[PDB]
């Protein structure tokens, strides 16, 4: 135990904006521009996307948004959730 | 026509590819022309010609004769040069060894590399080549060039400078009009690039004084024909200073503006001077790099207003990117775990990009040294806008801690002594240290092992030993029985990234007999109280003790081997706790610092000054084992091993449990048998060490390698006494109980260092003579 | 260490065998000093009136009499940005009476006229003044080593036919006088470039090139050469940079042809005769013939100073080392009697009022004769 | 370097090569073709001293010389013996220490050089499926991709290690579509699972559980 | 670099003849993922060859003249 640690984070680094502009349908290259690289989805599976962000300081709070996406084989901004901060 | 044709003398083509090299071939009625047209042919292979054509009848004989082949090297006058550049400068230049070489190439090439001369702005009066002909067909040429050097016969002129003194402007120069030397700190020689530099160093110079229109300018560098005028003049044209009032900015940004007005904060009524603008230029740039967008572009307008010097400013920013960071890869990890490679790393694979984050990895590194080569490569991958990737190439060096031992003696076994204290362990990172002394009445052990690593904080614990038994007897008794087992391990975690804390705890038993006629040690018996004798040889103790062992270290060291500008600090103690055989309170303190003169550091100073201090506890002192001994070393050469010290007077030692016959003089039975002063450097109870030096790769070494051979020449200080000294029973003795001890030495360190060993050559000339000065101006350690 | 180049010396003294024994010494000396720079500074003798000085901002008026110290001024100036801005003093010498003219490197002129006295007017010119400085037809003469060329007035100066040559970019050691007939003058360059304006506008009838000089083909580093042409007959006759002999005979015009010879250094013409030194420091002799040469000579190569005048039926040649050496009773017979001084020389021998005048590398003068 | 000609020269040069004085053996070779560098015999002392260097380990006289001539010659019989050296080349620059001596603690270095000898083998065998070295080059190709496997497993191991949990699946994926056949490939897939755990990767988790259960042996 | 050695077995110990084959993992059903993503592929016609350290490494000579 020490009493504190250097902060760690990770990726998906977003704005309020950034999911208050986009929406169903909306197509994977629109969203992976306007969202940017989109940097997960499932190797196998539906079309389903998702953005995550962590955010841990020398031993407290949790910042965890994780927002799960998919689209279709086509592609289709659709089926869309985040849950943030843990 | 001809039936037949054939040819000789070739030795590097086929027949058939020379028929169909040439025009003419067999099955076509020969006549003049193709006769002309071998002539012409032949002169137009341009890589050999001779054209001896002779058709009589049907048969038709085609020979070229080769100047083919040439093996020419003898590259002779090298005075200045390696001859290999010169081989360079054939090659890179297209004068390569594939050698046909017609006469005609000799002065060509001679002229040209004449030419190369006086591209390095140089000199070389006879270049000669002597056919040599090898008779297979080969031929070497004996090259002879006397040279012509000339490099600084400078000559300052300097024209429109009405603003200000030209020399205001040369003392920064690089291009200097040879000064006297002893001032020298850096460079003073021509070349075309040392022009550029210097223009472009007071181009920048009056832009930024505020001064701003001035930008004409062409050379003008007078040469009288010895290769020595070199006298140089340029036509400039002063500019206008104006006052810094008004900025503004072109935020194409992801919204930063607040912390840009923040950043270009611009007071009112501010003068202009390109440095600041640079400076905030930058700043902005720095401010945003954490930012990730590693690729903006600015273009800082100024308004100059004229009539009131009116620079208002404006600038013009775009945006770049959020993330890209995907491999985080390495090249050099040959013998190596890049596991410790990684650990050197803050920044993560996988976030959006603060390049400093890496930049301070890797300087990290850098601080580590153990290594020689800069590498950050940072590529994006192709077919993808995000995803940089950045690349880490470094040459390591190896260390290794090795050393023969056999010999030298008389009436003793041939010695084996071991110094092998090895680090970082190939495999590993992992450090050894072994002091192992077998030597015909010793055998000290001595163990010193640690992993730079437990933890992902790193931690480190040093399994440490020795054992010592020192005798050294005469026969076997009066004469020291000894015996020493002191162990001991300790941990170090600093959370400050620069300030090691060490503690530790340590054992040791040390044994005693035979005690010896030197008085402070039966003084120090009877402050522990223990009532030893006085003229007998027969006192005998043991300890085992339990001591506290607290150390602190300061740290910013910018390379391994040859950092620079050091700052670094050590904090070492040592306490004794509840429960021990031992009392007594040291301190000891040493600091070492670079400032590098040169600013490309080839001149370094050194700042080194150490300090140490020792008493007792309650009732005790300072064990005497524990006492700083110096002389003959590096902190002060010139003397033998700890030479320099206080010195004991003896006891009257007759009965002495043996006292024995023409041995152990000063007051023995068979010498002088009454009290006796004795010259032996004891060392004192507390000691504090400066000395000084330079760093100069001269230019007599061939400094084709810069760090491997070190080049010093130090002077150095000392004076080390007791404190808890008098002269009741120093009366007519010799009184050390201030700094009073003072020698002086200034000498020349000379080292070069083989991965396998240093090479310690020391001559110190030590001259402040103070009593018993046993020197050695020669100490030739490894 | 910088001295490994164990070159061919100078050629030897020969001997000092000569009926002429030096036998005047009239000497005066600025004590000074000129030592290893280079430029012409030379004695002025103006109905036997001198004018002496050094690169310091000196002045003296003396008297070819033995010398005597008249207008002793110096001109190096205390105020501004420094307490007497050191004056350092590259010009040729000209007056016309006390209107001494002559500019320094400073690119700043003063033409002084110690006839009326210190009338110290003064322009700082376009370009630098290190060339001998020419008035012709009210107009001042200029070649400054910047690639222009102008013109002034004298004792006022007023700046006008405002010429620009062009220049090799080594940037050599070529200054030039012009020599100044047929509302033209004749100077020189070191791109070789062969321009000649006769002064209309500063207007040349030119554009063509002396090919054979220093820069991309660069040629040894001995090839020092008089940068100074001259009209005789109207043909006049080229001394290119390199070793070239050239004649291109301006018949109120251009009119060209290079009868071309090595080895540059300096020229003088009699009649048919030309006499010359070889870059070699050696002393040939020639004819408006094409180029057809007389005089060998090789045993003063390599002797540093080569700088000559004729007087008395006798060429004269400075040297360094301080000797004479007399040619006279002309070839074959060339050799010297004399070692005048230690300073060796350097520039320009004047013999002038029948007489002869010649600064020393330091101090003034020290008046031989024959 | 005496001057018998390309017989004796290159006569005791195979005395020297079939002996094992290697460095003498090069040593006449050097003698015989900086002599003579001409002719069909010049080639065959360029494939044995190709040899020569692989055998007094002359790696970067090895890799140089045998690059020279793979520009040099682009088109021979032995090409297949020159991809054979060459990619051996990398491997033996790749592989050579003291406890790789010992056969023990290796495998953890830069692999660039394994990656030379893999992409040269594959050159090899698939440009010649047909060759005395096919099955030998095929079984070098196998354990260097199985090395690696191990390599990277060490590494992407360090990363969770310090918990680079994201970093982690990375390199999952990329052995993934790279090559999960080897052992570590199983072997780290139930280190993806915990990763999942230390992110709450639940639904990807179980599925993978599923998934391996059925792989997992 | 040979000390009565190094002719027919690799510096050290070689792991082909002791190498653990691929491993044909076999996905549940419809669990199927990119089988491949480059040079993982042989040509299997091949052999056997002089396969281990029986196979003449010096170089196959050829007619001189």
């Amino acid at each position: 135990r020490v009493v504190y640690r250097p902060d760690i984070n990770q990726g998906n680094y977003l704005t309020a904006n950034d999911v208050s502009k986009i929406r169903v349908g909306m197509t994977q290259q629109q969203v992976a521009y306007a969202l940017g690289t989109p940097l997960m989805s499932d190797p196998f599976g539906t079309n389903t996307w998702f953005y995550v962000f962590r955010q841990q300081p020398g031993h407290e709070g949790v910042t965890q948004q994780t927002l799960t996406l998919t689209f279709n084989s086509s592609g289709v901004l659709t089926n869309i959730d985040n849950k943030p901060a843990l | 026509v001809v039936k037949d044709i054939h040819f000789e003398g070739l030795q590097r083509v086929a027949v058939g590819a020379a028929l169909l090299s040439m025009p003419v071939r067999t099955g076509d009625t020969v006549n003049d022309e193709d006769i002309s047209n071998t002539i012409r042919a032949l002169f137009a292979t341009g890589n050999f010609e001779d054209v001896r054509v002779l058709r009589d009848g049907d048969t038709l004989l085609v020979q070229v004769k080769e100047r083919p082949t040439i093996a020419s090297i003898t590259f002779s006058g090298n005075k200045s040069v390696k001859d290999d550049m010169l081989k360079q400068n054939l090659e890179a230049s297209g004068v390569r060894v594939g050698e046909s070489l017609d006469r005609t190439t000799i002065a060509d090439i001679e002229k040209g590399l004449e030419d190369f001369y006086y591209s390095v702005g140089k000199y070389s009066a006879s270049v000669k080549a002597v056919v040599t002909p090898l008779p297979r067909n080969r031929v070497d040429l004996k090259l002879v060039f006397q040279e012509g050097v000339s490099a600084e016969i400078q000559q300052i002129n300097i024209v429109g400078n009405h603003a200000f003194t030209t020399d205001e402007l040369i003392s920064h120069f690089q291009l200097r009009d040879e000064v006297p030397w002893w001032n020298v700190v850096g460079d003073r020689k021509y070349q075309k690039q040392k022009l550029a530099g210097d223009l472009e160093t007071l181009r920048s110079y009056y832009l930024d004084r505020g001064y701003a229109r001035f930008n004409i300018d062409s050379t003008q560098v007078s040469l009288t024909p010895d290769k020595k005028g070199i006298y140089v003049t340029v036509n400039i044209t002063e500019g206008d200073q104006y006052k810094l009032s008004g900025v503004e900015v072109s935020g194409n940004l992801a919204g930063h503006s607040a912390e840009i007005e923040q950043l270009t904060k611009i007071e009112p009524g501010e003068l202009y001077n390109g440095t600041k603008v640079t400076k905030m230029e930058d700043d902005i740039k720095k401010l945003l790099g954490r930012y990730g967008y590693a690729y903006p572009r600015v273009q800082s307008m100024p308004e100059i207003n004229d009539a009131d010097k009116t620079v208002k400013l404006r600038v013009n920013v775009d945006a770049g990117n959020r993330f890209y960071v995907r491999k985080i890869r390495f090249e050099g990890n040959d013998t190596s775990k890049d596991a410790v490679l990684r650990r050197e790393m803050r920044q993560m694979e996988g976030a959006w990009l603060g390049s400093d984050l890496v930049d301070q990895g890797k300087e990290r590194l850098n601080r580590l040294g153990f290594f020689e080569t800069v590498d950050t490569d940072t590529q994006r991958v192709p077919g993808s806008p995000d995803q940089v990737d950045v690349v880490y190439k470094v040459k390591e060096r190896n260390t290794g801690s090795f050393n023969f031992g056999i010999g030298y003696g008389t009436e003793s076994g041939v010695s084996f002594q071991a110094g092998v204290q090895q680090d970082n362990w190939l495999g590993t990172g992992y450090a050894v240290g072994i002091n192992g002394t077998k030597n015909d009445y010793q055998t000290y052990a001595e163990l010193s092992v640690t992993n730079p690593y437990f933890t992902v904080d790193g931690v480190s614990l040093g399994g440490r030993l020795f054992y010592n038994d020192f005798q050294a007897d005469d026969a076997d008794l009066s004469d020291y029985t000894n015996k020493s087992y002191g162990t001991d391990v300790t941990l170090g975690f600093p959370i400050n990234e620069y300030n090691s804390l060490r503690a530790g705890l340590g054992y040791v038993h040390n044994s005693l007999s035979n005690m010896q006629p030197q008085v402070a040690m039966w003084r120090y018996l009877y402050s522990m109280g223990e009532h030893p004798s006085t003229s007998d040889q027969d006192n005998s103790f043991k300890t085992d003790d339990f001591t506290f062992n607290y150390g602190w270290t300061y740290n910013k060291l910018d390379r391994g081997y040859f950092p620079t500008d050091g700052s670094r600090v050590n904090l070492t103690g040592k306490v004794t706790i509840p429960g021990s055989d031992n009392e007594y309170y040291k301190v000891t303190l040493d600091t070492a610092t670079y400032v590098p003169i040169d600013d490309d550091h080839k001149w370094v100073v050194l700042g080194r000054t150490r300090w140490g201090y020792g008493d007792g506890l309650g009732g005790k002192e300072m064990p005497f084992y524990e006492n700083f001994y110096a002389g003959g070393s590096s902190t002060v050469r010139g003397f033998q091993s700890n030479t320099i010290g206080p010195k004991a007077v003896y006891f009257p030692h007759q009965a002495s449990n043996y006292d024995p016959d023409y041995d152990y003089e000063c007051a023995t039975q068979d010498g002088a048998k009454d009290l006796c002063k004795s010259d032996d450097a004891v060392g004192g109870n507390a000691m504090a060490v400066a000395s000084l030096e330079f760093i100069t790769p001269t230019p007599f070494i061939s400094d084709k390698y810069a760090n491997s051979v070190r080049t010093s020449f130090f002077w150095d200080m000392g004076t080390v006494w007791d404190t808890n000294w008098d002269s009741s029973q120093y009366s007519g003795y010799p009184d050390y109980s201030d700094p009073s001890n003072i020698r002086m030495s200034a000498g020349i360190a000379l080292q070069w260092m083989s991965p396998l060993g240093p090479l310690v050559f020391s001559y110190a000339q030590p001259f402040k003579k103070y009593d018993g000065d046993k020197a050695e101006q020669f100490q030739f350690n490894i | 260490f910088n001295s490994e180049e164990d070159v061919v010396k100078m050629s030897p003294l020969p001997t000092v065998e000569n009926q002429f024994t030096p036998t005047t010494a009239w000497s005066t000396s600025v004590g000074s000093g000129i030592g290893n720079f280079y430029s012409n500074l030379h004695p002025a003798l103006a109905d036997n009136v001198v004018y002496a000085a050094d690169r310091a901002g000196l002045v003296k008026a003396l008297n070819a009499d033995d010398g005597k110290e008249i207008w002793s001024v110096s001109l190096a100036e205390k105020d501004g940005w420094f307490s007497k801005e050191p004056a350092l003093l590259s010009g040729g010498v000209t007056v016309s009476g006390g209107h001494v003219y002559i500019g320094s490197e400073k690119a700043q002129v003063y033409a002084l006229n110690t006839s009326d006295g210190t009338v110290a007017w003064q322009t700082k010119v376009a370009g630098e003044a290190l060339s001998r400085p020419v008035v012709s037809d009210g107009l001042v003469l200029i070649h400054t080593s910047n690639g222009q060329l102008q013109a002034l007035n004298e004792a006022d100066g007023a700046v006008k036919w405002t010429v620009n040559l062009d220049m090799p970019s080594l940037s050599l050691r070529g200054e030039s006088a012009p020599t100044t007939a047929f509302g033209a003058a004749v100077v020189g360059g070191d791109n070789g470039r062969v321009s000649a304006v006769l002064m209309e506008q500063g207007q040349m009838i030119w554009q063509q090139r002396i090919s054979q000089a220093t820069g991309s083909t660069e040629i040894d580093r001995l090839s020092d050469v008089d940068t100074t042409p001259v009209v005789v007959n109207g043909v006049v006759f080229a001394l290119a940079y390199n070793g070239n002999l050239t004649a291109l005979d301006l018949r109120s015009g251009q009119i060209m042809w290079k009868r071309e010879l090595g080895s540059v250094n300096d020229f003088i013409v009699d009649g048919n005769r030309i006499y010359l030194v070889d870059q070699n420091d050696r002393v040939m002799a020639l004819t408006i013939d094409g180029g057809v040469t007389l005089w060998t000579q090789s045993d003063l190569l390599h002797r540093l100073l080569t700088s000559p005048v004729l007087y008395n039926g006798n060429l004269v040649v400075g040297d360094s080392e301080g000797y004479l050496h007399w040619i006279n009773v002309e070839d074959g017979r060339f050799v010297a009697q004399q070692k005048v001084d230690s300073s060796g020389f350097q520039t320009e021998p004047v013999a002038a009022d029948g007489k002869l005048l010649i600064q020393a590398k330091d101090g003034t003068v020290y008046s031989i004769t024959r | 370097v005496p001057d018998n000609p390309p017989n004796e020269i290159y006569a005791t040069a195979q005395q020297k090569l079939q002996d094992g004085n290697w460095r003498q053996a090069i040593t006449q070779l050097e003698a015989l073709d900086n002599r003579y560098p001409f002719g069909p015999y010049s080639q065959q002392v360029q494939l044995d001293l190709i040899y020569a260097y692989y055998k007094n380990a002359d790696l970067p006289l090895a890799q140089a010389a045998i690059d020279r001539f793979i520009r040099l010659n682009p088109t021979h019989p032995n090409i297949d013996y020159v991809m054979y050296m060459r990619g051996l080349t990398n491997m033996a620059l790749d592989d050579s220490a003291l406890q790789g001596f010992f056969g023990v603690d290796r495998s953890d270095r830069d692999p660039q050089h394994a990656r030379a000898a893999f992409s040269d083998f594959s050159k090899l065998v698939r440009g010649y499926p047909n060759s005395q070295y096919t099955t030998d080059a095929t079984k070098r190709l196998v354990f260097l991709k199985d090395r690696l496997a191990k390599y990277e497993y060490s590494v992407a191991e360090y990363y969770t290690e310090r918990g680079a949990w994201v970093a982690v699946v990375n390199r999952v994926e990329g052995m993934l579509r790279d090559y999960p056949d080897t052992q570590a490939t199983r072997d780290a897939l139930p280190l993806m699972e915990n990763a999942y755990r230390q992110m709450q990767m639940n639904a990807q988790a179980e599925k993978v559980a599923k998934i391996i259960a059925a792989n997992s042996s | 670099s040979s000390d009565s050695r190094y002719k027919r077995q690799v510096s050290g110990d070689e792991a082909y003849l002791e190498a653990a084959p691929l491993a044909e993992l076999h996905a549940p059903a419809g669990m199927i993922l990119p089988v491949t993503s480059g040079d993982y592929a042989i040509p299997v016609t091949n052999g056997s060859g002089a396969v281990g350290k029986a196979l003449d490494i010096r170089p196959p000579a050829q007619p001189l003249a």
